[PDB]
């Protein structure tokens, strides 16, 4: 029968095209590849296309040729895998990059809801995981077993990496789209302004109160990493109030440098100047006056800084 | 699908637990 | 009568408890079962009033049941927050361990007791401490939300301590995974580069938020371009203003020795050029290839650089 013979012959060429793709035989591939078989499927097993097999067996040049000659990057096998699944499962970085360049869907789900990242994570393909994340892969998506790529990552280091890089790329993408709400959401758990639950002190409050020799460098680093210079604790003390009351004059200057408000009032209506005056810290008072602290401010108890201070403080203050 | 998932084509280039010894739950309850 | 005092504690019967409680039986143990004390039972079953009475009349916060659990474990396992606070106030050890090295935090974390976890961390509980199978409290948290919260709170408490000690190196360690200055692994752009290049209308607000949250205003990408270089060459003037305001180095040089002004001039962005000059860009700077901004610009650019 003419129709049946044609089917058998086509099936033969098809089997051999698949074999050439699988083995990386470029000559054989280009001899067998036609518009009628470029997206053929194997008869048995997963019924892979030539692209699935070239991707899974790291046949970079075959992948290029298939895509150049009409191969479907989105072609599904019997289980719903796309070729990106195959490349990622086996850690083929160059192939993965090429499939993504040709429009492969980074979170494509097969019939068990496995994504390419499930594959790369589960088989510890560290570099490919990073690549996938940079293209928007989401490692929190669960398969049919309820497992995410994070759940499947075989090491704590890879798990940490998936989460960190996912947050990082999410932040970048939100910034690219100027998506203000997503930017805020990705930054929700930054620790720089973490507050001690009771007293509402931040690392900057702690730093400026520290007795240890590196407090100046530590406060400076915190401010560079985004510490709020005017954060108030439970008693409405800013870091300036804290530094002023202990005469930590080195850190006071960095606070001023970073825009610390001189006339912030604590819960008693006191400035940093009141607190310096009350404690008898002469140089602290001079520094605070030069920064533009207002000496006339009257505390809740009815006192100016001068009214709370010793003779030497009073002299400093009437010069202003 | 719930059928077993075939391998991907390619190649590289009250006690706490009934099964094992993890001890016992504390006595109490979330709602007495 | 021991049994009866124990039953009074479990069921919350204050009158029966106080009728039977003596200095001699306050720390008795059940003779069978888990061999709990009245304080274990009162704690596990959230009998707050009974806990207070037992404590004021000499109950031992360090007493063990048959497997080494202390009353703090009972309270934490079932999420009884007030009992938990009460036991900690009376000197309960936050990292007490049973025979399997389960701590109170393992109990609370494993049973999704979110507030109790938070309380325990405030009191110095260690979420990395491993049980006999190598599992931390973080490992046992049943949701990714509790996991990230636990890690958030522990790192925050650690940052505070490290700051108290002006321990520069330990401050940096606890800050290592902060995401604000995450770098695109190949192109090395940060979120600030992305924001200033954005074609979307909230780019000004996003750049401002990022800088407030600690973005490096002078961060270089692969090509040693700052966000100012990125903005200037695209004539994104609104975000240039934000960059200036946060102290961007106007004369930072890219890998070609060019300023943002060179790039604005080369692109022919007239108003952008004016703005950069008003901000203190230096027109006399000569690139690596030997050009000033004026030399690579059209007539209108050369006029701007003159005025």
């Amino acid at each position: 029968d003419p129709s049946a013979k044609a089917v058998l012959t086509g099936e033969y060429k098809k089997d051999e095209l698949l074999e050439a793709a699988r083995s990386g035989n470029e000559e054989k591939l280009m001899a067998l590849l036609t518009p009628l078989n470029v997206n053929c499927h194997a008869s048995d097993g997963r019924k892979s296309t030539p692209l699935h097999l070239a991707a899974g067996y790291n046949r970079v040049r075959i992948v290029q040729l298939l895509l150049q000659h009409g191969a479907d990057v989105h072609a599904k096998d019997k289980g719903g895998l796309v070729p990106l699944h195959n490349a990622c499962s086996y850690g083929h970085y160059e192939v993965t990059e090429l499939l993504l360049k040709h429009g492969a869907c980074v979170n494509a789900m097969d019939l068990w809801q496995f994504t390419p990242l499930h594959e790369a994570a589960s088989k510890n393909r560290v570099e490919v995981c990073s690549l996938l994340l940079s293209h928007g892969a989401d490692p929190t998506l669960v398969n049919c077993h309820g497992k995410s790529a994070v759940d499947m990552a075989p090491t704590p280091e890879l798990r940490e990496r998936l989460t960190y890089e996912f947050k990082g790329h999410s932040l970048l993408q939100a910034a690219r789209e100027a998506d203000l709400a997503k930017v805020k959401k990705t930054l929700a758990l930054e620790i720089i302004n973490f507050k001690q639950p009771q007293s509402h002190e931040t690392a900057l409050h702690c730093a400026v109160a520290s007795l240890h020799p590196k407090r100046k460098q530590v406060a400076e680093l915190l401010l560079r990493k985004g510490a709020n210079v005017n954060e108030k604790n439970k008693d409405f003390m800013t870091p300036l109030h804290v530094a002023a009351e202990r005469a930590h004059n080195d850190v006071m200057e960095v606070l001023h440098k970073h825009g610390a408000k001189m006339n912030a009032l604590d819960s008693l209506g006191q400035t940093a100047l009141h607190r310096a005056a009350l404690a008898g810290h002469l140089q602290t008072c001079r520094l605070l006056l030069s920064y533009g602290s207002d000496p006339s401010i009257i505390s809740l108890q009815g006192f100016t800084a001068a009214q709370m201070g010793n003779e030497a403080v009073q002299q400093i203050l009437s010069e202003s | 699908e719930d059928a077993p998932r075939p391998p991907v084509p390619g190649e590289e280039g009250t006690p706490r637990r009934s099964d094992l010894d993890l001890g016992y739950e504390p006595e109490g309850s979330a709602s007495p």
